[PDB]
């Protein structure tokens, strides 16, 4: 924007059954990982790396308002088709989201948080790497991307 | 099956892990999905090769694409990918030897077929992504042999370039000295004839 | 011994913070308090209130990808093996900090936003 | 599909589970065991069954259709007694 | 005692331990073999080797050692025992890590082949067959309709009744639970039909037509 | 040459950079938490915005493991004396506007990269 424009490059995640975008680090904080270097961890791997150290920066400063597991909740609940009234309702159904539509194929069960988040940061990762320019943009045509 | 062969050969699980030993950076998945790290890429790599081309993970479609400089390993096991049938070669020298013909030639008398020159290893299934991977010579007769080097590491090598033509394309007769859109036409036309 | 029926588990920690490192005098651990029920959470403290508490996921594959037996150099002659029961990794938390569970739901860092602030304006309300 | 697939799906879906709703009332659970197919039959006016051939059904307009049959098994839970399996058979 | 929380878990002291990886065939050997108590023949082996001290941990009760190391990770993983009783302590930490490779080359694949036939070809396929002549069967009456008409074969819907002033009594102590309460509800307490309990019901009290919990039959007080 | 991020020691919430505004000296303090540290680097952002020369870098050594890569026995490398190296270009979204081609050496365990 015209007055801060220094975090220009925000990272955000559209889920399954949630309507509008969701900041990721919001989602991986709801995952469990409230620690910020404990998400940075998963997204970014060789932490002397600078580039994407300062490129995670602006998805960091976009949400210092969610800090608790139990809050970030009630963010990615707060955007449900119906989110209820209660508190423990948008809880529940922001769990049931993150356990059963975003990403089965990585487990749908009660203890795979972890690799959800590994995933997710996987995603991040490979996000951050065309954004540097390492790895080149995939392909639609490839006939090996098709089944 | 691979998924236990893998924590069988060393593969620590994505929860073991500790998280920044992930510069180890082999990041084996199956089917799309994370299974773990692995710190030797080049001694698995000639292992699950090893494997398809006998049996424990079947000898059709299952997929082994290691990508070097992106430090990953794909295996997919799953249904939609077109898969080749393509020979292999060993230091510059085909693993199909005159034994294989013969025994192939006298087919109805023994019972020597396609599935024992798969079992026997000398013809594997490449599919696309694993395409990108290999580097396949046209013919046997050239491409293997001496001269200024373009390549000295073949990999693969086609049984007889005449099999990227589908059905209704194979019938045309020398479709290398025609035009592309009339081999095309053709392949319409050819649909629509009498017999 | 195999008759013993008493179930071994992993306590793992991130090399990211300090290990027990024996500053830990007396106080390691806490599995029920994360009713909101046979299975959930353990919840740790350290020594009283005074402390780093922290929370323990249990492990996803564990046993079906391969057991983990646990051989222990047991000082006596023989030496003993232990099938693991479950394995959960600790992850430093209960804030050691306030946490901002209302922040009268903020504008997503459109307006300003002076950093270093939000938690200096507060911790003042509130004394 | 015919092999692996339709007794993947079967066995893969819950068991439908049913308490009467109208001191515990009785309690109705159903499980869909193997899946057994036969040859493409068909069945005259008469009720007769008799091979369908590929021609025939070319000709008479008929669907080359095999019977699907699969194996359910009841149980009677009821007043904190003992349970009645029944297994029905194919089906 | 008490045991609500132990949050002691016993010494600070952690003699350390070391994690091992086991293979999930020749561990279920070597526990299913005997309760001789997870020892079997388990002793530190005293040899020079390439500058290394070997076990005599059980290489006989197959029916370093072939295993290799790793180094510490993370922690160095603690270990605590969950015991059957309410809550002992905590063990040590673990030293090291050691793997489960097999001793040996494609013995590996007849292993593999051992799961497949131990594991018992574990997969439900679909079977072909004959014909099926035993599916829907002719009944003289279907049995379930059958036990309706043996349990009708009670009583009738259209009862008999003697006892007026009856009523208020239950309806007196079980107002309570419903002010008002359903024609069904009225009907299995008592043991009368329905359209001269309704007319009763129009005697004794009214029905609410629009009420909180539902619309049914209140009482007038008197 | 910035310090990515320096993670608070009690919090873990990425330590940022703050003014002594009474002594003047540059600090890292956290915002979550109130731990404050000293810094040594005074540089707190730095993009510089062409590039460097980073393509030496950012070329893993197990490349010369690809059997689609091109092998060439001239150009020996430095490290050590041995023959057969194999080479690429860029490979990288950035071009760097050339067709610089990278080596890499085949024998195991040297792993020496160069431009010439
Ligand atoms: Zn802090
Ligand atoms: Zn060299």
């Amino acid at each position: 924007g015209a007055k801060k424009s220094a975090i220009g490059q925000r990272i955000v995640a559209t889920l399954p059954y949630i309507k509008q975008e969701v900041p990721i680090i919001i989602v991986f904080r709801a995952l469990g990982f409230v620690s910020d270097r404990d998400i940075l961890e998963h997204i970014i791997y060789d932490f002397e790396d600078p580039e994407m150290m300062e490129m995670v920066k602006p998805s960091l400063d976009e949400a210092f308002v969610i800090q608790e597991q139990n809050v970030a909740l009630n963010f990615i609940g707060s955007r449900g088709a119906k989110p209820g009234v209660t508190k423990e309702k948008r809880i529940k159904y922001a769990k049931e989201v993150l356990q059963k539509e975003m990403l089965p194929h990585v487990g749908v069960s009660d203890f795979c948080e972890t690799k959800k988040a590994y995933f997710l940061g996987y995603m991040v990762h490979r996000l951050l790497l065309a954004a540097l320019g390492r790895r080149e943009l995939d392909d639609r045509d490839h006939y090996g991307n098709k089944r | 099956p691979i998924l236990e062969f893998l924590e069988e050969w060393s593969m620590e699980n994505l929860e073991e892990i500790s998280p920044a030993a992930i510069a180890d950076a082999t990041k084996i998945f199956v089917n799309g999905c994370w299974v773990g790290i692995h710190k030797d890429p080049e001694q698995l790599m000639n292992t699950l090769r090893k494997l398809r081309r006998q049996m424990d993970i079947i000898v059709s479609e299952v997929s082994m694409i290691r990508d070097i400089r992106e430090r990953e390993i794909r295996i997919y096991t799953d249904a939609g990918r077109i898969c080749r049938p393509l020979l292999i070669v060993e230091k510059q020298k085909l693993l199909l030897k005159k034994r294989h013909i013969d025994q192939l030639k006298e087919r109805e008398y023994n019972n020597y077929s396609w599935q024992d020159l798969v079992a026997s290893g000398v013809v594997e299934y490449i599919d696309t992504l694993e395409e990108e991977t290999v580097m396949l010579a046209m013919t046997p007769d050239d491409l293997q042999e001496k001269e200024v080097a373009y390549c000295s590491t073949y990999t693969h090598c086609e049984i007889h370039p005449s099999m990227i033509l589908g059905v209704c394309a194979s019938i045309i007769p020398f479709p290398d000295h025609n035009q592309s859109p009339r081999n095309t036409y053709q392949s319409a036309m050819g649909k629509q004839a009498m017999g | 011994p195999k008759n013993t029926t008493k179930k071994y588990n992993i306590m793992a920690f991130n090399a990211a913070d300090k290990v027990n490192f024996a500053t830990w005098n007396q106080a390691r651990l806490e599995r029920d308090l994360s009713n909101k029920p046979e299975d959930q959470p353990w919840l740790l403290r350290v020594n009283g209130k005074s402390g780093r508490k922290f929370k323990g996921i249990k492990k996803g594959g564990v046993t079906e990808n391969t057991s983990y037996y646990i051989f222990t150099q047991c000082p006596d002659g023989a030496f003993e093996a232990f099938p693991v029961h479950n394995w959960y990794n600790f992850t430093p938390l209960a804030r050691h900090r306030t946490l901002t569970a209302e922040e009268a739901e903020e504008e997503w860092e459109r307006r300003n936003k002076v950093l270093n602030h939000f938690s200096i304006m507060q911790q003042r309300r509130l004394k | 599909f015919i092999q692996m697939s339709v007794q993947r799906i079967v066995e893969d879906a819950p068991p439908i589970d049913l308490q009467a709703e109208a001191e515990e009332p009785p309690r109705y659970l159903l499980k869909f065991e193997q899946i057994y197919l036969s040859k493409p039959t068909h069945w005259e006016r008469d009720g007769a069954p008799s091979p369908m051939m590929p021609n025939e059904a070319r000709l008479r307009n008929l669907t080359y259709s095999a019977p699907l049959y699969v194996d359910i098994t009841k149980t009677v839970i009821k007043e904190g007694e003992e349970q009645l399996q029944t297994q029905h058979q194919k089906t | 005692a008490e045991r609500g929380e132990l949050d002691l878990t016993g010494a600070k002291q952690n003699t350390g331990v070391w994690l091992v990886k086991v293979p999930k065939y020749l561990s279920q050997q070597w526990a299913k073999a005997s309760g001789r108590g997870e020892v079997g023949k388990l002793r530190i082996a005293k040899t020079q080797g390439r500058t290394e001290v070997s076990f005599t941990l059980n290489e006989d009760l197959a029916n370093e050692h072939p295993f290799v190391l790793q180094s510490v990770g993370g922690q160095t993983l603690t270990v605590f025992t969950e015991s059957s009783s309410d809550k002992l302590s905590l063990e040590g930490i673990v030293v090291q890590r050691a793997e489960c490779r097999p001793a040996a080359s494609e013995n590996y694949m007849r292993l593999k082949r051992l799961q497949i036939e131990e594991s018992s070809k574990p997969v439900r396929l679909s079977q072909q067959l004959d014909k099926v002549v035993t599916t829907n069967y002719k009944p003289v009456a279907n049995h379930q309709y059958n036990i309706e008409y043996e349990r009708k074969k009670k009583e009738d819907g259209k009862r008999a009744r003697a006892d007026k002033q009856h009523v208020l009594d239950m309806l007196f102590s079980a107002f309570e639970k419903h002010q008002y309460y359903n024609l069904k509800d009225l009907v299995d307490i008592t043991k009368q039909p329905v359209v001269y309990l309704k007319e009763i019901l129009k005697e004794i009290g009214v029905q609410n037509v629009k009420g909180i919990h539902k619309n049914t039959w209140e009482l007038k007080p008197e | 040459g910035f310090v990515g991020i320096r993670f608070c020691q009690e919090c873990n919430n990425m330590l940022y950079p703050k003014e002594d505004k009474e002594n003047r000296i540059l600090l890292y303090a956290c915002r979550n938490c109130d731990y404050q540290q000293e810094a040594d680097n005074s540089c707190i952002y730095v993009n510089k915005i062409t590039h460097e020369v980073d393509e030496l870098t950012q070329i893993i050594a197990d490349v010369s493991q690809d059997p689609t890569l091109p092998r060439t026995e001239d150009h020996p490398c430095q490290k050590c004396g041995h023959k057969e190296a194999v080479f690429f270009q860029s490979h990288s979204a950035r071009a760097e506007d050339a067709m610089r081609l990278y080596y890499v050496c085949t024998a195991p365990h040297c792993g020496h990269r160069w431009t010439e």
